[PDB]
């Protein structure tokens, strides 16, 4: 995260880590669905340019996490994957339409203060809260600066959506109905952006109408980070919610 | 879940995070 | 393969991984 600020303790409990087992290292962020449900970034888990093409065995996902180092007894838990499902239109040779990818757990995770669920957006709240101006939320422990770097603890912060066709115009990658973008504008003063290793995980907002936190997006690219002129570009997760609920149906709850 | 999106710290507790108004405003103004 | 103290063999110095996703376009890197 680019110009963020540290995370309080349990802000975002349906934060999830994806680490790599050997090396061991970290990949993206991901998102806690349900107990045994976790939403990535497809790209974070199979880019052939890259010759990246991660296995069940392959991965490890860590929940409940504050530091992005250290083992935190008695708050995080570890958990293996039982299978990964990616989009199978995902499209790695363009723009990474539909980035979005589910993982099954082995086990599943008992929720703590530090471990809950995010929801998932119905038409309603989507047509409602997904408007030019109106601020979601992104977290992470990805770099700090475009391409150390690293943060120490997990970083937030809060951007507004962009309209359309400001995103269309900022950039000569074809862009689809099934991301949005996001981020503050060259003549706003402020910025921010996501950025390498917070790909995956979530762009929430928190509904007015009952309190709760939604996942509006995935974050999935962009032109660097924090570009003035550039912004970050989210998986549509209300668009390609009726997959997610294939996917969980046919898969196991 | 029935229980989604309501953090044990926070809203179950009623307390807010530091930023969460930021949002809220931006919904408002 | 795991219980709690057994987590002495998880590292608390790694990297984080090159991300694809932020180098599309004029994102490049050499
Ligand atoms: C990715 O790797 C797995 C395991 O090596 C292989 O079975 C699968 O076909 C690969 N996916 C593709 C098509 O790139
Ligand atoms: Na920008």
């Amino acid at each position: 995260i680019v110009e963020g600020s540290d995370a309080e303790i349990g802000m975002s409990p349906w934060q999830v880590m994806l680490f790599r087992k050997s090396p061991q290292e970290l990949l993206c962020g991901a998102s806690l669905i349900s107990d045994r449900w976790v939403l990535t970034a497809a790209h974070c888990l199979l880019y052939p340019p890259w010759d990246k093409n991660f296995t069940e065995n392959d991965l490890l996902v860590r929940i409940g996490k504050h530091s992005r180092t250290r083992y935190e007894r008695n708050i995080e838990k570890i958990s293996m994957l039982e299978k990964i499902y990616i989009h199978p239109r995902y499209n790695w040779r363009e723009n990474l339409d539909r980035d979005i990818a589910l993982m099954k757990l082995k086990k599943p995770v008992a929720f703590s203060d530090y471990i809950h669920p995010v929801c998932l957006p119905d038409r309603e709240t989507a047509a409602s809260l997904l408007q030019a101006g109106y601020k979601g939320r992104v977290t992470g422990w990805g770099n700090l600066k475009e391409t150390k770097g690293q943060p120490s603890v997990l970083q937030v912060v809060n951007l507004p959506i962009v309209e359309r066709p400001v995103c269309k115009d900022s950039t000569r990658i074809r862009i689809t109905d099934n991301m949005f973008c996001a981020g503050y504008k060259p003549d706003e003063g402020k910025r921010g952006d996501a950025c390498e290793g917070d790909s995956g995980g979530p762009f929430v907002m928190k509904s007015p109408f009952n309190n709760r936190w939604y996942q509006m997006g995935i974050v999935s690219w962009g032109e660097g980070c924090d570009r003035d002129g550039k912004y970050g570009f989210y998986t549509h997760v209300f668009r390609l919610k009726k997959w997610i609920q294939k996917v969980i149906d046919q898969f196991g709850e | 879940e029935a229980d989604c999106g309501l953090r044990p710290l926070f809203e179950k507790k009623s307390l807010e995070d530091k930023t969460e108004r930021e949002l809220l405003e931006s919904y408002i103004d | 393969e795991d219980y709690a103290a057994i987590e002495a063999s998880l590292s608390e110095t790694f990297n984080t991984a090159a991300d694809p996703g932020r180098r599309l376009g004029e994102g490049s890197k050499p």
